[PDB]
């Protein structure tokens, strides 16, 4: 967290909101909205990133795919060879 | 374009009852104007602005909220007092001036409830309120001032102040010491004196200088006299000491007013 | 089949004197009944329990032992002062209660030395101090309560107290606050709000409603009011800030009560 | 760890209102202590404890709610009651009591409303209410607790009453006949009788028995009574008859309270 | 799914008479409540439970029982007096409370006679008894509580009483001494001393710490004082000795009271 890089965000919020007041249709964006003592909230913690397991799995299984490739490949280029 | 609303009636406003104004969710709140008869400000008790519940800001009295209006020389008008939650002396440093005011605007979006409650004294002769808002478009909470009550005894000599609460993350725009003996005092964070021991006489004139009114019997430390939010005090973390010697004549209880600011939070100061 | 003991002479009980409950080591002692007279609770100050020279427990008095037995309403008599290890409170959750309550007796099993340290104030009219051993089995220390003194100033408003010690692996059964101008109290850890802002009145209502008894100028969050050992706060080593904000009325210096429990070790808390 | 809360503050709170605390869904609910003044538990009627807009349970005024607190000898409080959906007289047969108790928290996992309301009387001094919430992690609605009330007239003599709902699956942990004038009772289910006709003193003496208060002008029929959920009359969809002969000594209106068990259904009982 | 019964009439109920409570075989009694009036519980002596015509417990008078019931605090009410064969302050170890309780319920099943025989003292004003039953599904005698009455004359100093029956198997829950001068006791198994001498004072203390009353003129020591039955005595063949070291300050004839327990058996104890 960086107070002058949040504050910056305050900063620039505040442009957002002059471009809608600068035209008409700001204006119109901004009708429906009322007034009531009615809010649906949901504040909740959200998890981020992962690596490491999806990766030594999604290794495992190409590695042994193209493994198994190169044996075709090869036993193809062995029997080129028997056909000389 | 803003919206001029006059706010719906305060329910049960007699002496001596405890009302409430109640703000619907969903806009931004730059200014409420609220008109009052048959009271006195200073009858209109224990005024808190909070926000989910939680208390944003307090006035022991709504003479207080008077106070602070007149001592940045904002307009006053006897039977109307102004909740000025957009800041009209801000000034802006890498951004518009109408953006720093703006940006302390009262923002109730993904609020639940937003609410101004009071007392109304028992002696009130015949109280009558009604409120009207300037709003605009809604907004977060975010970029808020929190004014916070604090009482400490003062000797005839000098009184130190290092308990003042440092949250985090938040700042200080100016800090009010309510006495009527006060001569002298000196700030400083971690040794570092940032106002030397000045005179009250020589502080007022500072605080004049820079379009300010001096409040009777009140010190005030402006953080924030050139309207730069930067130049307020950043409670940091690593901040050990945050001091206040007081060099007063009189041995009285004060009322310490702190103007702390902050992005608000369901779970911050 | 368990051991009721009379435990030896307790070596020099006499005014101003230092004396020790030197206990044999081989089984575990559940309870632990001292029977005083010719001096008051207040009068045997600090209280320690050692284990193998290291502190795992301390009373500033043995007044504050009368009082713990007292808040969970343990059987209190005039004249002795008990020692409870297991904790008759205590609810199995996937264990009998049984195995739960016995799981923090105090099992002496590898160890070289416990003691019950303590002082005999110099005003003790005629100390005389006997003490009588409940014992079973001998087991390991293992899990046991660890009761912590920590002094800090409160002030008139809101304190913040987020120095707590945190032992990895440890829990915390409950805090005590002792204070007599404490009005609400805030419980939070890693911004998460556990104990909303109560106010005493609320706080102590919760406390009676689970059998508790309120202790006089005292602030008390049970973590464990069911009794489940799971409730208690887990001192996990991810926690980044374990808060509390006091709202006090008056300016004093709070005597916290910490009531750790873990696993002793003999190089641990 | 428990999660201690202040609910939301309570709208539109005055005599001859209707209000209601209207529950955040998300977690369980274990407790709800609700704070009056100003105002009478008997000047809180019709309270109805509504999942997604269906009723659970029902109180025809608030001091059945206190009265249905006492009979269990749970810690009764001037000026605050509590809803205990968590049973504390739970005992486990083949799980903990814990278990067994915390098994009827009122989980909301599912829900689209929890709401808890009633009216305050007109008569209401000025009425003064506020909720604090006693939750848990969130769980589905599941094993609760439905309150239902009945009318039925009793003579002299003696009356019968076999037309009491029998939800199938549903259980009945125990039934209260509200009247002045009752002598004995007899309950039956398919011409067995599981409770001989009993003298008033005789079931009351059982009752106590148990660590259970008598109430006034009440007589009890409690299928719980070792704490054993598997004791209650199981509605299974076979039986024929369902019945309560009830030896009076007055005419009278007697409210018959039935405390139903089952896992809740949006569709169900 | 319990059944409260009315039992039959008491046959022959008057002064000097020799009655006797016959018990339908085939399901279990866990309490029997016996009402009485125009009669002392004193005046009801020898009162014997028989199972198949073999004594099961016995009672010198029905005053016993109330003392039986009043040491762990058990309902006690005037004009009734309950026979209680489950055990309520039974705990569980690796069962649950409630199964530990039952256990002790008087099962029926196997049984060719079921009685509670009992004398009417021929001074009883006009006696008049009743029972009622809190039976549930049938059950083999199965593991009960063995009431034993014996006669020892005591000294002024110490008597030792080593001569109790140790019948192969079974548990001694508890020994109660009756008589007004006993100081102190201690008591041992195999030289082994599992009771130090503990003072009355002492005993007493540690009795009442476990919610138990002390009885008048008694010296109880309760081997089961946690609710667990393993703390018990076990009654092991190759025990030599069970000694019993009483200190009086009288010389007379103490009744003591021994609760065994143990598998029910057509030829056993
Ligand atoms: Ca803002
Ligand atoms: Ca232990
Ligand atoms: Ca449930
Ligand atoms: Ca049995």
């Amino acid at each position: 967290t960086g107070l002058d890089a949040l504050i910056s965000g305050w900063a620039r919020v505040e442009q957002i909101k002059a471009a809608k007041a600068s035209t008409g249709q700001g204006r119109v964006e901004q009708a429906m909205t009322p007034e009531l003592d009615n809010g649906a909230a949901v504040v909740v913690e959200a998890p981020k990133k992962a690596a490491q397991p999806s990766e030594t799995l999604v290794f495992g299984v190409p590695q042994k795919t193209l493994l198994l490739g190169f044996g075709g490949l090869l036993v193809l280029g062995l029997v080129m060879r028997g056909n000389k | 374009m803003r919206s001029f609303l006059n706010l719906n009636s305060i329910p049960n406003v007699a002496a001596g009852n405890s009302c409430s104004i109640k703000l619907p969710i969903g806009q931004t709140y730059e200014v409420i104007d609220l008109r009052y008869s048959g009271v006195t400000p200073s009858q209109i008790k224990n005024v808190r602005v909070e926000l989910d519940g939680r208390l944003l800001s307090t006035y022991k009295t709504l003479n207080d909220l008077i106070l602070e209006n007149t001592r940045h020389k904002r307009k006053i008008k006897a039977g109307v007092v102004s909740f000025h939650f957009v800041r009209p002396e801000m000034k802006g440093v890498n951004v518009t001036d109408l953006v720093q005011q703006r940006m302390f605007a009262l923002g109730t979006v993904g609020l639940t409830t937003c609410e101004i409650k009071f007392d109304i004294d028992e002696a009130a002769a015949g109280p009558k309120l009604s409120a009207i808002a300037q709003k605009s478009v809604g907004t977060a909470p975010s970029w808020l001032t929190m004014r916070r009550n604090f009482f400490k005894q003062l000797n005839n000599g000098t009184t130190e102040i290092a308990d003042l609460p440092r949250p985090v993350g938040y700042r200080i725009a100016a800090i009010h010491i309510k006495a009527a003996g006060v001569d002298a005092v000196e700030f400083q964070i971690d040794g570092t004196k940032w106002r030397d021991l000045l005179k009250k006489a020589d502080n007022d004139y500072i605080l004049e200088q820079y379009g300010k009114a001096v409040l009777d019997n009140t010190y005030t430390i402006d953080f924030m006299l050139e309207g730069d939010v930067y130049q307020s005090v950043l409670l940091d973390q690593m901040i050990q000491d945050l001091r206040l010697k007081i060099d007063s004549t009189m041995d009285e209880q004060a009322e310490i007013i702190v103007e702390y600011m902050g992005v608000w939070s369901r779970n911050g100061f």
